[PDB]
């Protein structure tokens, strides 16, 4: 899931706290596509990306980093690598005999013939594969691990481990199935009332994979119906989400999604997510003054975390989407009150060019919802008319003049049927 | 017309329908502001078959939205053979006709008054006198609503279409009345007819 994508870069990142902050496989996973687009800080991303493909060694992708790591190290050579790769073969061939060892237990415990012996059979088995990073036969045993759930801890165990799964198998329609299933599904109510107001939400892991879901989806709605959700006391999931990103993703969502009252609602009375909240003090002022209308300088940070948005892997592809429903919005809040929209100030204001302001304008005529024009010359619009009345009328005369004419045509069409009359082949 | 008779039982295609469907192409997307969709219970292989005939007619409605005048040149061209195939000489106007609907159109719920100079720059125009010119023909059209400042350059909407409040409203209803009424009188009378049927 790489968008091609143009730098193109953004220095506003921390990588050494983001592996603080995520980890396994999405950890070098985005640390090699945020490199990508951000050249020469990619050197250090992909250097401790590598360094932890020497953390439970799936090498395979230490192949193509270091590739990677050689082409680029090539491309630089114009500027001004150096590898232990022999080394990383034996290691490999140790990996590889590790892989063994445990096949070996796999199969031994599989004589064991005990079925939660065979859950934990499935459980240590895509453990591994989680492992030294190549994970396929992993599902199989989840695949088959919901033949071995019966109780209400069984469904706890098929559910939080398919989807502790799905944080690197990350797939959503039978993954959000299930997702909807073990909050609903199994046992109403769950039987767990999900942990009975549950202290480490899994809920929470729940929202994160449909909140990704309705960003792919785009049915952000129930997106942000989750993302307002966020239960701290979870408290950690280190590829759950950077509460930087855990808050910022979510209530951005929402600012695309929501209608404004409930949402300040969802908003300046959110309690649950107040933590999450108070995450980012940039994106919470953001949309407050946002909300009261500082147009220039939220716009400005907007598109100023347009790079690091980019820098996130997941908000880079529906950037074009926020930043279009962003300030498509930021009309339909300010415009709405007014009868003739003047520009002079208010284009001081949005900071687009006088031509570019009334063409965003013009733009906004191509959908918009104001019976408005403009003198140019008065650099002002007019908004919408007044009557709806006369509009009945002209759409009453619309109706009633294709009436007969649908009218006449079928009292032909009746002629046309009754009269035998059709066209042969030939 | 057409419409009402393609629908029509047709297996039998005809270069004479041809010109039928291709016609009715010219008005249904030169007529309109923009593409008509019809009531699709024409023909099973007639309507069907004409259809990816009419494969340059598709791409040229995609064209009313495209606003190119190299394009449609060079598929006038191609057609020409239909352009002047029974003395139908001016269809490709008729498209820049169409093509200036659109425009104008386009222009018409936008603004008030613009640099009408400027604007001619902006809705590919050919003349600043030129397009109040045309503007004025549709004042002929007796459509628009602009005006003719020479002074300021100023040309303005005027947003009346009915007020609502005439005897002549009456005279549309009064129209709108009687074509109704022989409309359900017929309505009676074939259903009348439809008491005449047989045992059943």
């Amino acid at each position: 899931k790489v968008y091609i994508e143009k730098d193109v870069e953004n220095p506003s990142l921390d990588l050494e706290q983001y592996a603080a902050s995520y980890s396994g496989l999405m950890r070098i996973e985005r640390l090699q596509f945020i490199a990508d687009h951000c050249p020469t800080l990619r050197v250090e991303a992909l250097k401790m990306a590598l360094s932890f493909v020497q953390r439970t060694f799936n090498v395979d992708m230490y192949e193509e980093i270091h590739r990677k790591l050689s082409e680029a190290t090539r491309e630089l050579q114009n500027a001004p690598p150096a590898l232990d790769t022999a080394w990383v073969e034996a290691t490999r061939k140790k990996a590889l005999l590790k892989l063994e060892k445990l096949d070996t237990d796999l199969k031994n415990y599989k004589g064991n013939s005990i079925k939660e012996s065979i859950r934990r059979g499935h459980d240590d088995l895509g453990d591994h594969y989680l492992d030294c990073g190549d994970l396929s036969n992993a599902l199989k045993c989840y695949s088959r691990a919901r033949d071995y759930c019966t109780s209400a801890k069984h469904v706890i165990n098929m559910c939080l481990n398919v989807i502790k799964v799905s944080v690197y198998l990350q797939n959503w329609s039978h993954v959000l199935s299930y997702v909807s299933k073990a909050e609903s599904t199994p046992e109403i109510a769950e039987q767990r009332g999900e942990r009975d107001s549950q202290t480490q939400a899994i809920l929470t892991k729940l929202k994160c994979a449909a909140g990704l879901a309705e960003l792919a989806a785009r049915k952000y709605k129930q997106a942000a119906k989750c993302l307002l959700l966020a239960s701290f006391d979870h408290c950690d999931f280190p590829e759950l989400l950077s509460p930087s990103n855990v808050a910022i993703y979510g209530g951005l969502c929402a600012l695309a999604t929501f209608d404004r009252q409930e949402l300040q609602r969802n908003v300046i009375s959110s309690s649950s997510f107040k933590l999450f909240l108070e995450l980012e003090p940039q994106v919470r002022d953001i949309i407050f003054k946002f909300y009261e209308s500082k147009y220039a300088s939220c716009l400005k940070m907007l598109d100023e975390m347009k790079d690091n948005l980019l820098l996130d892997m997941y908000l880079a592809p529906h950037v074009r989407t926020l930043y279009t429903q962003i300030r498509n919005r930021a009309l339909i809040q300010y415009f709405s009150p007014y009868v003739s929209a003047d520009m002079h100030r208010m284009a001081a204001a949005f900071n687009t060019t006088v031509a570019a302001l009334e063409d965003e304008l013009t733009q906004l005529i191509l959908e918009g919802l104001i019976s408005a024009r403009v003198d140019s010359h008065s650099k002002i619009l007019y908004a919408r008319d007044v009557d709806q009345r006369s509009t009945t009328f002209e759409k009453s005369l619309l109706m009633g003049k294709e009436f007969q004419r649908r009218a006449k045509a079928m009292m032909l069409r009746a002629a046309v049927l009754r009269n035998q009359i059709h066209v042969k082949s030939p | 017309f057409y419409e009402q008779a393609i629908t029509t039982p047709a297996m039998a295609v005809s270069h004479i329908m041809l010109e039928s469907y291709k016609k009715y192409i010219l008005v249904s997307l030169i007529l309109l502001g923009k593409v008509q969709q019809l009531p699709k219970y024409t023909s099973q292989i007639v309507g069907r078959f004409i259809k990816p005939l009419s494969n340059a007619y598709h791409e040229l409605a995609q064209v009313y939205s495209t606003n190119n005048p190299s394009e449609l040149r060079n598929l006038v061209n191609k057609h020409s053979e239909t352009f002047t195939r029974d003395n139908n000489m001016g269809l490709v106007k008729q498209c820049l006709s169409s093509l200036y609907k659109k425009n104008i159109q386009r222009l018409t719920k936008t603004f008030l008054t613009l640099s009408l100079q400027d604007m001619a720059s902006r809705v590919q125009l050919s003349g600043p006198q030129e397009a109040e010119k045309y503007v004025l023909h549709m004042i002929e059209d007796g459509e628009i609503f602009a005006s003719i400042n020479q002074k300021d350059g100023m040309v303005s909407f005027h947003d009346n279409p009915e007020k609502y409040n005439n005897p002549a409203m009456l005279h549309n209803i009064d129209q709108e009345m009687l074509k109704c009424i022989e409309l359900d009188e017929r309505l009676k009378a074939m259903d009348q007819e439809i008491t005449v049927n047989p045992q059943f």
